[PDB]
């Protein structure tokens, strides 16, 4: 159940803690003047971080495909979804400041590959929002509503800075 | 501009502990 999505956000934590790491590096790399490739190989790894959020994230949503089919709790469908939905944020969160960095670097190669993430984060991003939103409307638990709404405000956030 | 190293920290030890309420509520 709920427990296979815990495992999968796990996986998108750890990942989302070496893209911090990374992005750490690459700062103080710029900072140090490192040469060129240094500054590509660690925005590689970013990319590829990136990826296997996607590729997780993808897989959370068929895991939650399958709780909104069989699972007759309406609280624990919705708290399938607000899982999901904290996945998207991270997937969205990573892949939108990707594209960003690269850009501002000039790394049109990495910038255009993460902007297809992030792009694709985006379309799901929107999607899960009108879940998200459905959910306020049709349970009446105040803590799955405050919840609901709290991962919309968590989803949105990244796109005021943007 | 660019968030900091610990505003990125924030916003995920903030989505861990939203993660962490929704497993024991």
């Amino acid at each position: 159940m709920l427990d296979e999505l815990f495992s999968l956000l796990n996986k998108m934590f750890e990942l989302s803690d070496k893209y911090r790491e990374l992005r750490k590096e690459l700062r103080k790399a710029i900072e140090s003047g490192a040469p060129e490739e240094e500054l590509r190989e660690l925005l590689e790894k970013m990319l590829e971080i990136a990826k296997k959020l996607l590729e997780l994230t993808k897989e959370l949503k068929k895991l939650v495909e399958d709780v909104l089919k069989n699972n007759p709790d309406p609280v624990e469908r919705a708290k399938a979804v607000l899982l999901y939905a904290v996945g998207v944020h991270i997937l969205y969160s990573e892949s939108s400041e990707l594209e960003v960095i690269a850009e501002r670097l000039g790394f049109k190669d990495i910038a255009e590959k993460a902007k297809e993430i992030a792009d694709k984060a985006r379309e799901l991003k929107e999607e899960v929002k009108r879940k998200l939103r459905e959910i306020r409307e049709e349970v009446p638990d105040p803590e799955i509503r405050k919840a609901a709404e709290e991962a919309i405000e968590m989803l949105e956030s990244n796109d005021k800075r943007l | 501009g660019f968030t900091s190293d610990y505003s990125k920290y924030l916003d995920s030890r903030r989505a861990q502990d939203f993660v962490q309420w929704l497993m024991n509520t």
